[PDB]
């Protein structure tokens, strides 16, 4: 992306329904710090998710590295408030080269000290004047009366603290829904009778597959026993029920 | 009232994995001492019979 | 837009909901089973308001409704949704399919009675002003028809980490003014990705009134164990909060309790005030004759001043970012305030 | 369990709630044991009717 | 941090002119953005302010004439003067108000009120003749 | 519009107390009270806000204070560079910052 | 990062010598070294490269006669010139291909092929006459 929204109204483009080539992130060295909760930094190829979710924004200053599930501060707490289950991660690396700008870009606006504080991962553009002292004002700026905006100050020489490492944040659900996204895998023949690994869709174990005479109804992609183990798929390629 | 959620989710997930492993300890040191009563009471029960 | 006032002012009517509310919680096949789930569904036997001329006030929006319609000429067009519903946040519009489906989520400057327009199709006053689109899908061209019942539309509307979803089923009825006894769960369609927070709705209805009726009920965050059977189709459900003997049926995983006793769930007497006491003195804790102080002792022959008897204003540590390292130990470094040492 | 772990406090028991059936089990256990009494002294004393 | 201005001008009574002031080093939402003139040999009678978002505030003598507002892509308040009076030939200075943590000072905890004034550009001289 | 004492002409080393009447409005019951120092031509730098606070690069025998209605600042050991003027900037007054004259001193 | 040259001067026809090119910053072992002759008002046509280890890559025109090699004790990169011919003479650069990483760029990862030039030195004027 050229632009990528601010910290307090960061972007959410959700990714759904293709093949997601994770080796362009596993491979890559240009990201600076892959430190990767939730799932391994490097085989993120061998998963299939429910759900992907994309929140890339910048920050600088302070909290460089301060957003991780269980950590607090001015960042990390009332702009981006990222859970405790944070079950995914962070890609951060500087960007001197080109989003810093040449004086500086005074575009990332941060919000530092809206009301209270925030739960996990509501966007907040609401703009209401903070009051601390006299309650008199009523949208309208006083003597404790605050606009509570107050945009990032980067500049090229800012300093690694200062450095804006762009995040973007892959937050995955593992356990929401059928997964829809996932890695480049050849795709073999389906081989039935037989002793065999399977991976079907994200959902792996070794077996037998044989065919069902289960009646999916046509959104629903598998089913599970009440040892609530999983004993039935749709094949995603022929919509086909089989038994496993 | 001493910990927030951040580092409480941890140091309390210890907190509450050693309090529940005492817990676990008292009740099924307490069903094998309920299963001696059990036996007495079954003696109790064949004795009074 | 135009704002109709020759409309009878009559209070609300009240009925049964009985059975109505169950949709399918997930995406996942499940058979012979009993699972419980907690989500926002419709309460058994629940208070649902029901309207009716041409009768369609502006409704309440809480933690989401339930919306099923009994009709036969296809007045409902569709819905507005938002905070103020007024152009000022983002909606979602749902215009009819005669043209194609079409749920548009883009940023529409609204009028202040908005409607979509059409026996045939003249009139479009829906928007003027149409730009900052973010979202936009079509589903495969269908007809509504623009001017017992044979055709129920259902809908749920929720708001739940980043996906609105809409469940509707189509089914046959033969009551003439209420829902029918028996169940029916709601199958979801399409899995639209808009994270808004919607508060607020209005029901768009379709000059010449017809003969149509729509009910709307509420929804509350609940344990529901559904029970699927071996097909694959939820055929009963049971509201656990709604009676003791629910109550028990949510514990036992069964619609069917045995003679015995059983624990559902714990009473306990909750506060009704608030009561804080601390020392009658209220001079501040010299914390500041330490951290203001001009010269401090070195590491060796460390200083220490003890402080006692007063209270301790920590919000000065807390709420300051002068100190660059607050990295704490023991307890937490924030909500300090709320211990006595 | 919720109660002698994490008494009056609500998100310590959801916490709890992170380690599934170990809580449903103590108490069954222990509702058992109640059982037990009930069953045992009804046996030695409440054998006539 | 520097502080660069522009836009005054010798002009004939009742005219317009457009102050810009770009601001290297900080921007105009970190800290608020006020405006004062300094009449040769007078004290810094306050003029107006620009704050973080959103304000009209002007000094009971020069109300309903000037026009504050900002274009925060290329970091410059703008102060659009029309209908000039008397009283308003000085040197105008854009003024950067104390930011937060102003000059690490070890007592302010976010409290962005602060109202005094940090260093400021080097000014412009706007006379009405 | 805060009144302040007028130029004077002194001895370095030892004290002078120069007071500056306001209104109760602001300096009275308000305490935002700022002092600055400017030469003639370069823009007015920064000596003490909140009269009490010191900001660094100052030398330390700057103070002032603030008594009713009235602002007082007790300058001690002055000397050469120290002529130039003393402007008090007291709270915003409900929005609409004042300021005081100007105290001009002198050194033999 | 600079790159010094030096070896070319004005001798006879066919004639040898012996290029040497001593990289400051970066050695011959972290991106490929390219040797390379950029004739008066030509293009920079490619003579030779040799690789991070091992190579006898040579152009169509000169097969049989360069040979490449490296002291990496003194970080250096000799090539021995026997035989002259005509198309030789030129303007000899030792060029330093885009190694790992190249500028940053935010899609390669580790893929030492990038078959581009990255700064090099300024030359050595190599004339066979
Ligand atoms: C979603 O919209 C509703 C309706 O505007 C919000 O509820 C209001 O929030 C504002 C500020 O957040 C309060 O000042 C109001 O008092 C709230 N109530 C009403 C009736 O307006 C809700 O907060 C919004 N949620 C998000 C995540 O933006
Ligand atoms: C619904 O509430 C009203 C009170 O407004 C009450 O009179 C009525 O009986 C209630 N209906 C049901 C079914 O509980
Ligand atoms: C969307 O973009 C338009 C530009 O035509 C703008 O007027 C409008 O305020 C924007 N809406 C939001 C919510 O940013
Ligand atoms: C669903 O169940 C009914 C009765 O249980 C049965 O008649 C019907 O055939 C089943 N559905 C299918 C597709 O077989
Ligand atoms: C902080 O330092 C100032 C220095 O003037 C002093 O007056 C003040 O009393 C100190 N704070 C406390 C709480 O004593």
């Amino acid at each position: 992306a050229t632009r990528f929204a601010s910290v307090y109204a960061w972007n959410r483009k959700r990714i759904s329904n293709c093949v997601a080539d994770y080796s362009v992130l596993y491979n890559s060295a240009s990201f600076s710090t892959f430190k990767c909760y939730g799932v391994s930094p490097t085989k993120l190829n061998d998963l299939c998710f429910t759900n992907v979710y994309a929140d890339s924004f910048v920050i600088r200053g302070d909290e460089v590295r301060q957003i991780a599930p269980g950590q607090t501060g001015k960042i990390a707490d009332y702009n981006y408030k990222l859970p405790d289950d944070f079950t995914g991660c962070v890609i951060a690396w500087n960007s001197n080269n080109l989003d810093s700008k040449v004086g500086g870009n005074y575009n990332y606006l941060y919000r530092l000290f809206r009301k209270s504080n925030l739960k996990p991962f509501e966007r907040d553009i609401s703009t209401e004047i903070y009051q601390a002292g006299s309650t008199p004002c009523n949208g309208v700026e006083g003597f404790n009366c605050y606009f509570p905006l107050q945009s990032y100050g980067f500049q090229p020489t800012n300093g690694v603290g200062y450095q804006p490492y762009r995040v973007v944040v892959l937050s995955f659900e593992l356990l929401h829904a059928p997964a829809t996204v996932c890695g480049p895998k050849k795709s073999t023949n389906l081989v039935k009778n037989k002793c065999v690994n399977f991976n079907f869709n994200g959902l792996t174990g070794t077996g037998v597959l044989t065919e069902s005479n289960k009646k999916f109804l046509p959104f629903q992609q598998f089913g599970r026993d009440i040892a609530d183990t999983t004993d039935a798929v749709r094949d995603p390629q022929t919509l086909e029920i089989l038994d496993i | 009232s001493r910990l927030d959620p951040p580092e409480a989710e941890v140091q309390i997930d210890r907190l509450i994995t050693g309090r529940l492993q005492s817990l676990q300890t008292y009740v099924t040191q307490q069903l094998i001492r309920a299963a001696e009563i059990r036996a007495s009471a079954n003696l109790a029960a064949t004795k009074m019979s | 837009c135009v704002n109709l006032t020759t409309r009878t002012q009559l209070p609300p009517a009240y009925t049964n909901s009985f059975t109505r509310g169950v949709y399918y919680p997930d995406k996942v096949f499940r058979s012979s089973v009993l699972h419980s789930t907690q989500d926002l569904f419709l309460p058994f036997f629940s208070n649902v308001t029901w309207f009716h001329r041409f009768d369609n006030p502006v409704l309440p929006f809480n933690d989401g409704v339930y919306f099923a319609s009994t009709e036969k000429s296809n007045i409902i067009r569709g819905w507005i949704f938002g905070t103020t519903l007024d152009s000022k946040t983002q909606s979602l519009l749902i215009v009819n399919n005669a043209t194609n489906v079409v749920i548009k989520v883009c940023e529409f400057q609204f009028c202040n009675d908005p409607f979509l327009g059409v026996w045939m199709e003249s009139e479009f006053r829906v928007y003027s002003s149409a730009n900052n689109c973010t979202f936009e899908y079509v589903s495969q061209p269908f007809l509504m028809d623009l001017e017992n019942f044979k055709n129920l539309r259902e809908f749920v509307f929720k708001n739940i980490d980043g996906y609105f979803k809409i469940y509707s089923k189509h089914t046959p009825i033969n009551l003439v003014r209420d829902l029918p006894q028996g169940f029916s769960a709601l199958e979801p369609l399409v899995d639209l990705p808009i994270g808004i927070n919607i508060t607020r709705f209005q029901t768009l209805l379709a000059w010449t009134a017809g003969a149509a009726a729509y009910y709307v009920g509420y929804l509350q965050p609940r344990t529901f164990l559904l029970k699927y059977n071996e097909n694959g189709t939820i055929t009963d459900a049971v509201d656990c909060a709604l009676d003791p003997l629910s109550e028990t049926k949510c514990t036992l995983k069964s619609f069917t309790v045995e003679k015995g006793i059983y624990q559902t769930s714990n009473f306990r007497v909750q506060p009704t005030e608030s009561i804080v006491r601390f020392p009658n003195i209220t001079n501040l804790c010299p914390f500041g004759e330490v951290f203001n102080a001009t010269r401090f002792a070195s590491v060796y022959a460390w200083n220490r001043k003890r402080i006692s008897n007063c209270v301790a204003d920590y919000s000065v540590l807390y709420n300051s970012a002068s100190f660059s390292t607050f990295k704490c130990y023991g307890v937490s470094p924030t909500k300090l305030n709320d211990l006595c040492f | 369990c919720t109660m002698y772990i994490c008494g009056d406090s609500t998100e310590c028991s959801n916490l709890l709630l992170q380690y599934g059936s170990f809580c449903t089990q103590l108490n069954r256990a222990l509702t058992g044991i109640a059982v037990e009494q009930d069953k045992n002294t009804q046996e030695v004393f409440a054998q006539v009717k | 941090v520097q502080l660069v201005e522009s836009g005054g001008g010798l002009i004939q009574a009742g005219g317009s002119l457009r102050l810009s002031c770009a601001a290297s080093g900080f921007g105009v939402r970190n800290n608020y953005m006020s405006w004062v003139r300094q009449a040769p040999g007078k004290g810094l009678e306050w003029v107006s302010v620009i704050y973080s978002g959103g304000t009209t505030y002007y000094a009971d003598s020069v109300k309903g004439r000037f026009t504050i507002s900002r274009d925060n892509s290329k970091n410059t308040v703008f102060l659009q003067m029309n209908s000039l009076r008397a009283e308003d030939t000085a040197v105008y200075y854009c003024a950067r108000e104390g930011d937060v943590e102003g000059f690490s000072d070890l007592w302010s905890g976010y409290s962005r009120d602060r109202y005094y004034f940090d260093y400021w550009g080097q000014g412009t001289l706007v006379t009405v003749s | 519009v805060l009144t302040q004492p007028a130029s004077v002409s002194g001895s370095p080393g030892q004290s002078i107390t120069f007071s500056c009447t306001g209104t109760s409005s602001d300096v009275g019951g308000y305490n935002y009270v700022s002092w600055y120092q400017q030469y003639p031509g370069k823009a007015p730098k920064l000596l003490i806000y909140d009269v009490t606070n010191r900001p660094s690069g100052v030398s330390d025998r700057f103070s002032g204070s603030k008594s009713g209605n009235t602002a007082s600042l007790t300058i001690s050991g002055l000397q050469a560079e120290d002529e130039a003027d003393y402007y008090c900037s007291s709270f915003t007054s409900s929005n609409t910052r004042v300021f005081g004259t100007g105290t001009k001193v002198t050194v033999l």
